[PDB]
DNA sequence: AGCTGGT
DNA sequence: ACATGTGTGCTAAGCGCACCTAATTTCCTGACGGCAATCCTTACCAGCT
């Protein structure tokens, strides 16, 4: 069983996302051009949020030595723990590895400082890294792990590390042609001088877009990869709600503090998933009366009514929701009077996906 | 069939086995000449073709047949060009790869007119690379804007420079 | 075409309190003031029912709104990418000529109603660059077709031409 | 008396293979192999696998035919990664395929009308999913086109059939190369020095067994006897709408009918009527049915063209009947009211 | 009698084919450079997945299906995407990652199905009337699940907007209608343009059976005439599906 | 502990940001236009302020 | 006693 | 998207502008991070079925 979340935020002037040359991200959706916001950025946001902390329990580095070293007052095991690691597969400090950060730091402490041997000890490091599974976050967003075949052991073999991403994040598509905004910046000298002139004059790119916003929970596979517990799955799917209602991508905030919310909040239960970037696929263009917004939630309102009546599946019906605060924004303006459980709050719709997901409460399962 | 860090996929290697005929053994001669290539990597048979040169005797040029002996090099050279940067092994353009093997086809008919140096050359083999390049930077570049042109025109001067070894 | 020339031509009649109220309703559609609406049908109307080929109206109103802005002389031959380029010569190409081309691109990629804002910046560095013709019927038939992408690279490649030169 | 059909080949994909693929580089060739098309015949009767060998490969193999290019198309490669014993081992196993793209072609079939008689009614109706050679590579044209006739000789059939043109300003190759196979004219001929060998002449099919054959080069430039043919079909769809129609002679006989329907009065601001206003442009109106009109005053019939000719035009109308559009025409009715100037016209 | 499974599939920005430099897949057609699925990527994802194993002589006597490449109806336009994968212990420098580089591509696609008389009647399995349910299932089983690709980082499973089922029997891609790449024009969408043009060409052909049309709640018409060029503007769901049952038997 | 603070003030006609050429700093917000002030600009009047003299204490500097 | 997954 | 609903009865002609005008200096960023595999064997040998 699968859950969608799809948001449409409007956002202040901001550059959350560049390129390489620093321009924000852009996409070729429906023959025109759309601001995009990376998956990748929103799920580390999310991972980095102020409310995952008691779940946030993935670490992803290429230091682990480091971190090996750092949790020993006297006992120096630094260049015997980078020679274990270099015989582990990694070839080098390394590249990029996934674990949980507690799990590894106290017990490859204990497996690595012994004076039992150098090449079962990396045989059992490596066992240790692989088996590191214990964490939702790798859970949710995935993980491989290739060793080399050449800077190794022909002893040292690696199992299965076979985990699969339990979310299918989206790339913000915006909602109507991108206007990609050129800001001009210079820098003042503090010291006055001759020449009265900037330090450095310098490039930076914002976008101020209303972005389709869209994620997708796999909880199945969110508790097949978490294994026979639910306390966590339920824990972390309310941990991900509050969070992605409640945080923003970590661009250039201090310079653009654009912490505006989601304006609307989707979520329907079915076995086949859908983002509404066909509800746009008509650029949206606005009109004297209503705002960017409304007119967003209108467009994606008629594309839910023709894909609840046109591409119906009263099989399995929608449990659509709503974030309308009050009733500010509501959906069915003129028809689509479908919205079954519109509320105004948020962690009422945690409650909600929670129950519908079983027999859980939304204070009861926040202590794993 | 891989196009690696040092190979791109282009089409039946005529070109590889004229350094050691037409320098070594037989050299410039009058008379059909057909060449065989049996690609295999260890124990692997990977492909199999024929190619019935023209050939008439008319000397030879070391420098010029050199670079002949080994497009190869310069075709992957010429693929692994990212749009834009200086990163060494970034895929480059993988669409180039795409339009390599007709260019290659187009080019390598009167492969043994282009082998005696008479009229045609490297210089001008090229000049048949154009039209699928300016079909390729069209959907590159689908921009109707000074910058996409400008880009879909230096994407157009791309061509594959010759080696020396 | 003989439709848009009459139009041109009548705009260039208009006296200075109407393209007054036409310059007071920038960024401002025909209905919130009812003498634009007025200047427009008496504008708008009677050269539909002489010559069989009109305008688009919301290019008509936008140009009307523009021409009363900027205030040009129509010749024929002084279309925006000639003009545009000739003005991107006379800078220097390390940090301003990006910016003031990046300026230039903006326009390939927007609808009729938003150029308001873009083309007032164009035509605001041609007017700080001194220019005084500019090719009304012209501009306005290749914005009455500014939807179909060959008439965009037909006047980007105007400007590369322009620009090369 | 027609002893030729013209197969016509086109689609978006196409191939028919060469020699040289054993391995897992297949290739394919800048001709419809005879094979090539005689499989589409094959299939074209409802029969395959090892029927063909016998009485419907040596039922034709006795007759000459010949090929043109209307366009060369470019070969593509699809890279193809075959899963092996993956939806053995997880071991993925790897290939390239050779793809000619926006080709066509046309082929010609020559000597008796009987075996031609029997193969028009076999392109169009009779079918076993034909394809272009390649079963993933549809054929996007009527197969059936260019009915047959009488054209003696090889290049004279080949060329006296109209060439096909897509839009107007298309490119035309002004050169259409002939494939064509060998005529002995007399007992003991020997083929030219410049016929390059084709091994498509299959005497079994499953597995293939093949002989091979003499192609003989051969050239067509356009205008003696191939030519143009007419294109129309408009491509350009850009939705359709009439507009500007004063009177042909059907409005100033259905302007009265909402005129005195409503009784001679306005309908929102009721009150001597004058002209009629158009709601649910559906068609701009040289036919207009009476229950779409809306019979209606000056004034506000200008505040409908306020509303109007401000923002968007589109399609939908006003319909000054549901309330939802009411303040805004009152307002505008209002200014008009302030702000016109009879004098200056309108 | 012969199914025509002419379907027009939009997608939000996502690669699902990759070659081996990991590009969109591309095709020529029309004098342009076109975005191009392999047949046998979304042949195998209509298998592999028990949805619509809810069929094995179908996609196996061989197998029954004719599956074509994506043509898409405009030009290709492959995007690059930039990623950097982040150390997130706290180094003497900032930055960890592969660095590398991603890519894709947004297209609205086109494709053409093939089930023939005896093609689908030997195809049998166990039953006679398995001749239609096998193809019932498929009308809508064709646009039911998007294959695969890099879905966990780019979600993409746009539903498909218009499409057509025919019963003629000769075998002709609608391909030609794609001759010119489909532009853009700001009063009509690019899937409603590219089914306008798919409507201005199934105007044509007739000149020298029926047109059952899906349109979900019937927002786009196959030409706007009240002399519709397909004359069955309704679809819902399994509607079609039993009315291809009982046009099949 | 975050401190936020929102301001809703009326200015004069007034040019308190602008770009190359002049033109007052604008932003499509909401796909309207509407004239922007940086942030660059409030925090450098925040830095180089009246009341601010006593919490001083560092050069951006290049010499 | 052979077989099969690894070297 | 002027015409057409005249309803005792609703004019109208002459006239509508020229010229000087748009400036510059300088200022523009460093570094760190860039993936591993797997898509024919020196093939027999011993863990054990
Ligand atoms: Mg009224």
């Amino acid at each position: 069983m699968l859950i969608e979340i799809h948001m449409i935020q409007n956002h202040s002037p901001a550059n959350l996302n560049r390129d390489d040359l620093g321009a924000p991200k852009t996409c070729y959706f429906g023959g025109v051009l759309r601001s995009r916001i990376s998956s990748q950025c929103i799920k580390r946001s999310i991972r980095t949020s102020n409310d995952f902390k008691a779940l946030l329990g993935g670490v992803r580095t290429r230091r682990l030595a480091d971190l090996i070293q750092q949790e020993a007052g006297e006992t120096e095991c630094w260049k015997k723990a980078q020679e274990i690691l270099n015989k582990c597969g990694f070839k080098n400090t390394k590249m990029l590895v996934f674990m949980s950060k507690d799990k590894i730091k106290d017990l490859a402490r204990i497996v690595l400082d012994n004076s039992l041997g150098l090449t079962e000890a990396a045989q059992q490091v490596a066992n240790v890294i692989a088996q590191a599974t214990l964490a939702p976050d790798i859970a949710l967003c995935g993980r491989m792990l290739e060793p080399n075949d050449k800077d190794k052991d022909k002893k040292v073999k690696w199992s299965n590390t076979t985990v699969e991403a339990a979310l299918q994040v989206a790339h913000a598509i915006s909602t109507h042609i991108a206007r990609p905004e050129i800001d001009y910046f210079v820098a003042a000298d503090d010291v006055p001088g001759e020449d009265a002139g900037a330090g450095h004059i310098g490039e930076s790119m914002f976008a101020s877009a209303c972005f389709y916003k869209y994620f997708s929970i796999d909880w199945e596979q969110l508790v097949k990869n978490l294994k026979g517990d639910t306390n966590l799955a339920a824990h972390t799917v309310g941990a991900f709600l509050l969070a992605a209602a409640k945080t923003n991508p970590s661009g250039k905030q201090n310079s653009f503090a654009a912490h505006n919310y989601p304006d609307g909040i989707l979520v329907e239960f079915k076995n086949s998933p859908i983002s509404y970037a066909n509800a746009f696929v008509r650029p949206v263009s606005v009109v004297k009366e209503s705002d960017l917004v409304e007119q967003s939630i209108g467009q994606l309102s008629n594309y839910v009514n023709d894909i609840r009546l046109g591409y119906y599946d009263e099989q399995s019906p929608v449990i659509g929701f709503w974030f309308s605060p009050n009733n500010r924004y509501p959906l069915g303006y003129k028809h689509s009077k479908l919205a079954s459980r519109n509320i105004g709050n948020l962690n009422e719709l945690v409650g909600a996906v929670l129950d519908y997901i079983g027999g859980f409460k939304w204070e009861e399962v926040q202590k794993s | 069939l891989m196009s690696n860090d040092r190979y791109t996929f282009a089409d039946r290697d005529w070109y590889s086995p004229l350094f050691s005929y037409l320098h070594a053994e037989g050299n410039s001669r009058q008379g059909k000449l057909w060449l065989v290539g049996f690609a295999s990597d260890k124990a692997k048979s990977i492909d199999i073709w024929d190619k019935i040169i023209e050939l008439e005797g008319t000397d030879t040029n070391d420098e010029l047949l050199a670079q002949l002996a080994n497009r190869a090099t310069a075709l992957n050279a010429m693929r692994k060009k990212p749009l834009r940067g200086d990163f060494k092994k970034s895929v480059g353009t993988p669409q180039i790869a795409d339009i390599i093997p007709h260019a290659e086809n187009r080019i390598a008919i009167n492969a043994g007119k282009m082998t005696e140096n008479r009229g045609y050359s490297w210089q001008d083999a090229d000049t048949e690379y154009g039209e699928l390049l300016t079909k390729v930077a069209y959907s590159l570049e689908p921009a109707q804007t000074v910058d996409a042109r400008l880009k879909r025109g230096n994407f157009i001067s791309r061509k594959p420079w010759p080696i020396i070894p | 075409n003989r439709g848009t020339v009459d139009f041109i031509a009548s705009l260039e009649n208009l006296k200075e309190g109407d393209l007054g109220i036409l310059r007071k309703l920038r960024g401002a559609r025909l209905d919130e003031k009812l003498p634009g609406f007025d200047l427009f049908s008496a504008l708008w109307w009677p050269l539909r029912q002489k010559n069989q080929r009109a305008p688009k109206r919301e290019v008509a109103w936008l140009i009307a709104k523009l021409f009363a802005e900027f205030r040009f002389e129509q010749r024929e031959g002084a279309t925006l990418p000639i003009l545009m380029g000739g003005i991107c010569r006379k800078l220097e190409p390390k940090k301003e000529l990006p910016r003031v081309l990046a300026r230039f691109d903006q326009l390939a990629s927007l609808d009729i109603m938003q150029m308001e804002e873009p083309l007032s910046v164009i035509m605001g560095i041609l007017r700080k660059h001194q220019q005084v013709c500019l090719d009304w019927v012209g501009l306005t038939d290749v914005l009455s077709f500014w939807e179909q992408e060959p008439v965009k690279r037909e006047w980007s490649d105007s400007f590369i031409k322009a620009y090369k030169i | 008396p027609p002893n030729t059909l013209f197969l016509r080949l086109e689609g978006a994909l196409q191939s028919w293979g060469s020699n040289e693929a054993k391995f897992a580089l297949r290739r394919t060739a800048d001709a419809p192999t005879k094979s090539g098309v005689l499989g589409l015949l094959c299939a074209a009767m409802g029969i395959g696998r090892a029927e063909a060998a016998d009485s419907w490969l040596p039922k034709l193999a006795n007759l000459r035919m010949g090929v043109r290019i209307d366009r060369p198309g470019i070969r593509w490669w699809d890279f193809h990664t075959v899963g092996a014993g993956q939806r053995t081992r997880a071991e993925t196993l790897l290939s390239r395929r050779e793809y000619l793209a926006d080709a066509s072609f046309l082929v010609a079939l020559q000597g008796e009308p009987e075996l031609v008689a029997k193969l028009s009614a076999a392109l169009a109706k009779p079918v076993w999913a034909i394809y272009l050679g390649r079963k993933s590579c549809p054929p996007s044209r009527p197969v059936c086109e260019h009915p047959p006739g009488f054209y003696n000789t090889l290049e004279e059939a080949l060329s006296a059939v109209p060439l096909q043109k897509r839009w107007h300003n298309e490119p035309l190759p002004q050169i259409l190369p002939c494939v064509m196979d060998w005529i002995p004219g007399y007992d003991g001929e020997h083929a030219p020095d410049d016929a390059e060998i084709h091994y498509d002449l299959p005497v079994s099919f499953q597995p293939p067994r093949h002989l091979p054959r003499f192609v003989i080069r051969r050239e067509l430039v356009v205008g003696e006897d191939v030519q143009v043919s007419r294109e129309t079909g408009t491509s350009v769809w850009r939705p359709k709408g009439t507009r500007a129609d004063y009177n042909n002679s059907e409005y100033k006989k259905v302007r009265a009918e909402r005129l005195v329907m409503d009784h001679a009065a306005c309908m929102v601001c009721k009150a001597p009527a004058t002209t009629v206003q158009h709601v649910n442009y559906r068609r701009a109106g040289g036919k207009e049915i009476p229950e779409d009109l809306r019979a209606l005053c000056r004034l506000c019939a200008d505040a409908c063209t306020m509303l109007e000719y401000g923002s968007g035009m589109t399609t939908n109308r006003i319909d000054p009947c549901d309330p939802i559009w009411r303040e805004r025409i009152l307002a505008k009715r209002k200014e008009i009211v302030e702000f016109r100037s009879r004098g200056q016209r309108f």
